[PDB]
């Protein structure tokens, strides 16, 4: 989720993803641990048989054919972690995620409470104002001509520099704000 | 301060003056529809010892 | 305004109608009359046109 | 909830625990910064099985794109700390 | 209570059985209702007495309005607007009175259905027939007039019904 | 009746002689006082009417509409106070003058003992609305919307004047009282058919009827907040009032005549409620919901039974208040976002909780939740239609379901979910806006305690 | 444990202020009205139906029961 995506998925990426999906769905099928371990090792062994195959056409024939088998026995109700995109608590706490700039709209009587927090916030705002002005030039000079080719950002290269476009990545609300 | 706040707050008096004027005009227009006063079949009534009109 | 609307006098005559109906039914039951009549107006004062067809 | 506020020490301890119960690695040779491909001679399938164990240990599953480019216990701990917003 | 007439809304004598304790165990209902009386009914009763003596210290009366009888729409000329106005007002008042009469009969029916409980199908035949009769009468007078109803429309409906009745009677006699 | 009219006229010199920074304060206070004065008219009789004079009378159909018309002006002033801040004093005074003139025309329209006076004022209300729409409008299509609104109305109403003058030439009077007492049946003739059409289509266009409803989305979307409020709350009810007043002469021709309209409205409520489901605009969605409600009111008036009339009156009042509240909420969102599209600003409940509560209450009262007067009118009209025909309920059923859907849809798209990350100019809701919503919503929940006060003359 | 973290939330000052103002004004007018209604009901109210004396005609406001209505 954090890393930028690639222009495509290689054959080894596809086989690894298929291995991951198949092993997760077999764990969903095999509730008990010993049965799952035995069948997972049997599946791993079966998987490793075609490991040294060099024919690309044959390589294409492998896995895609397996994918059809995976689709046939894909356990229509697989196990999903609670916070995963299919879990029962996927977006439970998105309603508690309040943006940071909202604090700029607080009444002064409210800002009277928590003064140290707002002082540190002012220091953060100063740092952002300087760093963004540096980052604009840094990204303008480092970006390839004709526009970027991959949505990955370069790190900071000087001493006082900060990572470009950092304000909204560092200032995430929290995973569980309340 | 009187004679100073008046020049700025004189406008407020207008709506109530319009209301009392409208009430007076309503009564005056009412005064012209008395042709059937104390003459309706449902309310023929004999006047009181010190009464001149049933309603004004 | 809500208080004024709540305590508006009975110009719709609902309690008046209830008392009128109460007195009327009290009288009708005693006389043995059959409650409310089918005809809204007395037929003796209605002059139908004779058909002769 | 009543969940203790887990820290970096606890995360790293549990990571190394899971890795030492991985019998394909002898415990006395691994380290915090030890690589998976070269320092331990593990297959890519072994790495994704390590990812399986991590996901089943911490109760959350890592996306495949991030998982496939995790080769050290230290960077795995750093990633999971970033996900869980760990202070110290 | 004297607030309402007993003949208009009749009620049975309301015979009630006597307590027959077949066991020596003290039932909770009697003690519970006694403590309820002591803690609730007495303070409410004294508050009511205070309010009643406060009311008696100031006394005033209001009188039910009485209306004269006015010639109806049948004693009105075809274009004479004053008598038609008076007749329309009288007809509307009579319509309101009939609505209240039907309301009273429906109240009687509902009270019977609740009071006689499980044997409501037999012990409320009198009220059912009473409501059937009054509903038949009321429906004949005003059912199809609709919105913008008037005394003239009601009179026309009555005339149509009575010509139909007269034709039916003549045909039956001459059958 | 002049005790209400004269203060409304005096509102103009008071506004124009006001200090440059005291117009809003003076206008709101005196408008609220005039509204309080209007409350006296509510105490109606079961007898004929409140005939004040030869020119004006009151009725329990006219009294709730008059009270609502008077109450709407302070709300419109408070809503307009925001976006007219950077505006010269003369033009703000002109805006207030136009609002006052609109109120005066509506007040004289609703009493109107005579039909030609009613028509004159009914069409006099058109000019201030047109000027408000085409002058203080944001987009470039306000001119086209004003043209549509003017010409639909005039095309509908020009035959009405000819029909009225013909009716006076034949009968001899256009007075409401005389017409009611001297009503005579209309023979089923081609000339009578066209007279019926001329008498009905003018009020049908302003409801508006499903076939003729195009002007309304344009006029509502392009008008300012005060214009939208006055269009949705009062101006749509003029057609219903006119139909209820003029239908007496029409019988017995209405039964045969009513079928094209009954079918158009019963299918158009479904069509517009379904259109509401796929909309990218708040204002258009509210406009189509208004069209559906007024189609139901058309059905109620055309059935022409007592329960139909009571339901139509209650539904008109409830819809006026609810639609004004909905437009106010949409305008509060727009003044922050400047986009007026639902899908852009999302998750506003997290940022504005009290405003989200107001949204919930408005959507619930638009949904016709009992025992609100919205459902009172809904149920009375539905029962009358069922007595008219046992099949109508099916259509009505669909309508209810669809209504609820889009209502909650509008509640879910803008208030629930995740707030858009980029928008950062969402400031806390002002006291003025919260007061506006409270003053919109409290009368509904007060009126549900006394429904007979808005059930019309056939109660 | 001293792990008290800061809770970022929108400013509720204005909503609370509006609610307090609305309650204050509504009560400011309703409490006197409620007190007056209670005093009228307890002390003066609840007239009881009578018969019109012969030769006397009542005034228009004497046909109502509640004193406030009269
Ligand atoms: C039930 C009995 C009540 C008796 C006590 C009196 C209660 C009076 C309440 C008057 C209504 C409130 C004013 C309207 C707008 C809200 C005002 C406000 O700003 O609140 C801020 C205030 C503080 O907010 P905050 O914490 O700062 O802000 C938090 C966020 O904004 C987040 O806010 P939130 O999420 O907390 O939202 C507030 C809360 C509540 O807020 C609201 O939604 C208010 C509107 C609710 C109704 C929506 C319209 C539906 C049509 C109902 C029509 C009823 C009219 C009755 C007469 C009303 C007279 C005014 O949300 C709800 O609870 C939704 C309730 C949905 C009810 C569904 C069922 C309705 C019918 C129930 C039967 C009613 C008649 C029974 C007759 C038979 C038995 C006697 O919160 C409240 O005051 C909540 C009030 C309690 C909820 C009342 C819900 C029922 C009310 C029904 C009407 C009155 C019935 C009287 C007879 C009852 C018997
Ligand atoms: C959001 C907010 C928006 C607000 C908008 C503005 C308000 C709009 C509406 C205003 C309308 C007011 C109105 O029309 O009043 C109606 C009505 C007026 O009464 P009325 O027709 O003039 O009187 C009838 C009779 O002629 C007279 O009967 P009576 O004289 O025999 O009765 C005695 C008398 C006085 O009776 C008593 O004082 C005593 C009664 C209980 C006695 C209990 C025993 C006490 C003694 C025992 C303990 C002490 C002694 C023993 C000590 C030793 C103990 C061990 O009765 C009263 O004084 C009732 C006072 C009612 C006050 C109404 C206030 C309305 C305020 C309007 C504005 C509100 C704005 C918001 C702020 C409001 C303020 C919070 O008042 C009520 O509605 C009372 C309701 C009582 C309900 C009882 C429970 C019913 C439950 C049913 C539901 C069950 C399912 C749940
Ligand atoms: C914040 C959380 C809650 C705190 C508050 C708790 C207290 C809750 C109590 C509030 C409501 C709960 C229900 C209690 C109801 C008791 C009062 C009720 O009985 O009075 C009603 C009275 O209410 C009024 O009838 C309705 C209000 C009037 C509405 C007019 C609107 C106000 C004008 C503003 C402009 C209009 C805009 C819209 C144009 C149409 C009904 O009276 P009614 O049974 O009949 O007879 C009264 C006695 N008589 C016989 C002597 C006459
Ligand atoms: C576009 C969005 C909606 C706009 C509004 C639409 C609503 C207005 C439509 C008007 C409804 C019908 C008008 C006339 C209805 C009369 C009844 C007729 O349809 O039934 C038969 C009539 O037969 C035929 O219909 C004759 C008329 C045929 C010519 C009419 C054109 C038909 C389609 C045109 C529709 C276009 C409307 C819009 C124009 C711009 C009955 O036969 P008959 O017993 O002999 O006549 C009885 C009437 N009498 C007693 C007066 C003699
Ligand atoms: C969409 C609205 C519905 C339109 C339905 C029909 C559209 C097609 C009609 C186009 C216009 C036709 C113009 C000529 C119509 C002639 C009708 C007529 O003359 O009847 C007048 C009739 C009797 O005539 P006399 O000679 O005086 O009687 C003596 C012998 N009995 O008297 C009247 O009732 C006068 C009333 C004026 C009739 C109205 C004419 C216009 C059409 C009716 C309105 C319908 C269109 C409304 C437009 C909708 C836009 C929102
Ligand atoms: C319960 C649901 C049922 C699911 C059905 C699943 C079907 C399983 C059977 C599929 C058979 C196959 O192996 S699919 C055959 C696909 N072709 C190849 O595997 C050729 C070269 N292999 C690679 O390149 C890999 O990456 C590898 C070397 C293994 C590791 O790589 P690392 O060194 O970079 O970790």
């Amino acid at each position: 989720a954090f890393s930028a995506p690639a222009a495509y998925l290689t054959h080894q990426q596809k086989v690894l993803r298929l291995y991951k999906r198949a092993l997760r769905h077999l764990e969903s099928w095999c509730v008990h641990r010993d049965k799952y371990r035995y069948f997972a090792c049997l599946m791993r062994a079966r998987f490793d048989e075609h490991k040294n195959e060099k024919d690309m056409v044959k390589a294409t024939q492998l896995l895609r054919q397996a994918e059809e088998e995976f689709w046939y026995g894909q356990h229509p109700q697989p196990y999903i972690f609670p916070e995963s995109p299919g879990g029962t608590s996927y977006e439970r706490y998105e309603c508690y995620k309040v943006p940071e700039w909202c604090l700029d709209d607080w009444h002064p009587s409210e800002k009277a409470m928590y003064p140290d927090y707002f002082a540190k916030r002012e220091q953060w705002k100063r740092l952002r104002r300087e760093s963004w002005e540096r980052e604009v030039k840094q990204l303008q000079e480092e970006t390839p001509p004709g526009g970027p080719r991959t949505e990955a950002l370069p790190p900071a290269r000087k001493e006082g520099d900060l990572p470009p476009l950092w304000w909204h990545i560092v200032t995430r609300p929290r995973e569980r704000p309340m | 301060n009187v004679l100073q706040i008046v020049r700025d707050h004189w406008v407020h008096i207008l709506v109530p003056v319009g209301f009392v004027f409208g009430c007076y005009l309503d009564r005056r227009s009412d005064e012209k529809l008395t042709a059937f006063r104390n003459k309706s079949l449902l309310f023929k009534r004999e006047l009181r010892p010190n009464e001149e009109v049933t309603w004004k | 305004g809500s208080t004024f609307v709540a305590y508006l006098p009975d110009y719709r005559m609902q309690e008046w109608a209830r008392r009128e109906a109460e007195r009327l039914v009290k009288y009708r039951e005693a006389n043995g009359l059959p409650l409310m009549e089918s005809n809204c107006f007395d037929p003796n004062k209605i002059q139908l046109p004779e058909d002769e067809d | 909830s009543d969940a203790p506020p887990l820290t970096l020490e606890a995360i790293k301890d549990r990571v190394l625990y899971v890795l030492k119960l991985y019998d394909k690695i002898d415990p006395e040779k691994l380290s915090v910064n030890s690589h998976f491909m070269k320092d331990l001679g593990l297959d890519s399938l072994d790495q994704v099985e390590i990812i399986m164990a991590m996901e089943d240990e911490f109760g959350f599953e890592i996306p495949d794109i991030d998982a496939e480019k995790l080769m050290c216990p230290q960077e795995i701990v750093d990633y999971i700390a970033d996900k869980k917003d760990v202070y110290e | 209570p004297d607030s309402w007439d007993k003949d208009v809304y009749p009620e049975p004598p309301r015979r009630t059985p006597a307590p027959a304790p077949q066991t020596s165990l003290p039932n909770p209902v009697t003690y519970l209702t006694k403590i309820f009386d002591l803690l609730v009914d007495r303070p409410v009763t004294l508050a009511r007495e205070f309010i009643e003596q406060q009311h008696a210290k100031n006394r005033y009366y209001y009188y039910h309005r009485e209306f004269r009888r006015v010639p109806d729409i049948t004693e009105c000329e075809e274009k004479d607007i004053l008598c038609m106005f008076e007749a329309e007002m009288q007809w509307r008042r009579d319509y309101k009175v009939d609505q209240e009469i039907v309301n009273i009969i429906q109240e009687r029916l509902k009270a019977c259905q609740q009071r006689e409980g499980e044997s409501y199908r037999q012990n409320c035949a009198k009220e059912l027939e009473q409501f059937t009769q009054v509903s038949k009468a009321f429906q004949d007078r005003y059912s199809d007039l609709g919105a913008h109803y008037s005394a003239r429309k009601c009179l026309a409906k009555q005339k149509q019904r009575m010509l139909a009745e007269r034709k039916a009677a003549k045909e039956a006699a001459a059958a | 009746m002049l005790k209400i009219i004269i203060p409304t006229t005096m509102l103009l010199p008071m506004t124009w002689m006001s200090k440059h920074n005291m117009i809003w304060i003076n206008a709101t206070v005196h408008s609220l006082l005039i509204s309080l004065i209007s409350l006296s008219l509510l105490n109606q009789l079961g007898e004929n009417s409140l005939n004040f004079s030869l020119t004006f009378f009151s009725d329990s159909l006219s009294a709730p509409l008059l009270v609502l018309t008077t109450w709407l002006l302070p709300l419109m002033l408070m809503a307009s106070q925001s976006h007219l801040s950077k505006e010269t004093t003369t033009r703000k005074k002109l805006y207030i003058t136009m609002l006052i003139l609109l109120q005066l025309f509506l007040i004289m329209t609703f009493t109107a003992t005579e039909l030609i006076l009613f028509y004159i004022l009914f069409e006099a209300t058109l000019v201030p609305t047109l000027i408000i729409i085409t002058r203080w409008g944001n987009q470039t299509e306000r001119l086209n919307a004003g043209l549509y609104f003017l010409f639909y109305t005039l095309a509908g109403s020009l035959p009405l004047l000819v029909a009225l003058v013909y009716i006076q030439n034949t009968t001899g009077s256009l007075n409401f009282l005389i017409i009611h007492y001297w009503s005579h049946p209309l023979s089923n003739s081609w000339s009578n058919i066209f007279m019926w059409l001329a008498c009905i289509m003018a009020f049908m266009v302003k409801m508006p009827l499903y076939g003729l409803h195009l002007w309304l989305p344009k006029a509502h979307v392009e008008a300012p907040i005060a214009g939208s409020m006055v269009l949705a709350a009062v101006l749509l009810k003029l057609g219903g009032y006119g139909m209820m007043r003029i239908t007496t002469i029409l019988n017995p021709l209405t039964n045969y005549m009513a079928y094209p309209f009954l079918m158009l409205s019963m299918w158009g409520m479904i069509m517009t409620s379904s259109i509401c489901l796929r909309q990218t605009d708040l204002k258009s969605l509210i406009a189509y919901s208004s069209v559906s409600h007024m189609a139901l009111v058309i059905v109620a008036i055309m059935i022409q039974t007592p329960w139909s009339f009571m339901g139509a009156t209650a539904l008109m009042i409830a819809h006026g208040l609810t639609s004004s509240m909905l437009f106010c909420l949409a305008n509060t969102n727009y003044e922050r976002v400047h986009s007026r599209t639902m899908i852009l600003a999302r998750g506003l409940q997290t940022l504005l909780p009290l405003m989200a509560t107001w949204w919930l209450v408005a959507s619930l009262t638009n949904l016709a939740l009992p025992p609100s007067i919205n459902l009172i009118g809904e149920l009375f009209i539905i029962t009358a239609s069922f007595s008219w025909s046992n099949i109508t309920i099916i259509l009505m059923g669909m309508n209810m379901m669809i209504t609820a859907l889009y209502s909650l849809y509008m509640l879910i798209t803008t208030q629930r979910g995740k707030y858009t990350h980029h928008i950062n100019n969402i400031k806390p809701s002002f006291t003025r806006e919260n007061a506006l919503m409270a003053l919109h919503i409290l009368p509904l929940l007060l009126l549900t305690l006394n429904p007979k006060m808005i059930l019309g003359p056939l109660y | 444990h001293g792990k008290r973290l800061f809770i970022i939330k929108p400013s509720g000052f204005y909503d609370r202020r509006f609610l307090k103002l609305m309650r204050f004004y509504i009560l400011l007018t309703g409490i006197p009205v409620a007190i007056g209604i209670t005093l009228v009901n307890v002390f003066i109210g609840e007239a009881e139906l009578a018969d019109i004396p012969e030769g006397y005609v009542p005034e228009h406001w004497e046909y109502f029961k509640h004193p406030i209505s009269r």
